[PDB]
């Protein structure tokens, strides 16, 4: 009558982490810095676009003025 | 029912899972919290091995013996099966 039976106990392997808290924090800090740099680039790019738009009008005005002056001088000369 | 409700102490299963089940069943059928909407039916061939605390008039009060019939029962059975 040496017929034995058993029961079982369970253990849980550690969840997936303990490497997600050293590279993670550095990743977040770098992401924040990149976000700030992107915001600054946004602002600078908008300012540059405004300045180019401003330049356009003066360019067109000088072109028109020179063309009209040349035509007038030619007309009077002949 | 006699496969999970033998007397408590006998049957020296060294696991200890044959008394915990009986205790849980006893504590669930009639315990501190009261139920009034259940009905339990048990069927066994060896009524002498059931726990004596499970058969008291508060847990399993009605006990019936089903035995061989007589002529007036055999006639009814044959009619039922030949109708």
């Amino acid at each position: 009558d040496m017929r034995n039976e058993l029961e079982e106990m369970q253990r849980r392997a550690d969840q997936l982490a303990d490497e997600s808290l050293e590279s993670t924090r550095r990743m977040l800090q770098l992401v924040e810095e990149s976000k700030d740099a992107g915001i600054r680039t946004l602002v600078m790019l908008d300012e540059q676009g405004e300045q180019l738009e401003r330049i356009e009008e003066g360019m067109d005005q000088i072109n028109k003025d020179m063309k009209e002056a040349e035509k007038n001088l030619t007309d009077l000369g002949k | 029912i006699d496969a999970i409700c033998k007397q408590r102490g006998s049957m020296a299963g060294s696991t200890g899972v044959h008394d915990t089940v009986v205790n849980q069943l006893l504590s669930k059928i009639d315990g501190v919290e009261q139920l009034n909407n259940i009905l339990v039916i048990g069927m066994t061939n060896r009524p002498d091995l059931i726990d004596e605390a499970l058969l008291r008039p508060g847990r399993l009060e009605v006990k019936m013996e089903i035995g061989l019939p007589d002529e007036k029962g055999r006639l009814q059975i044959l009619h039922i099966h030949t109708a």
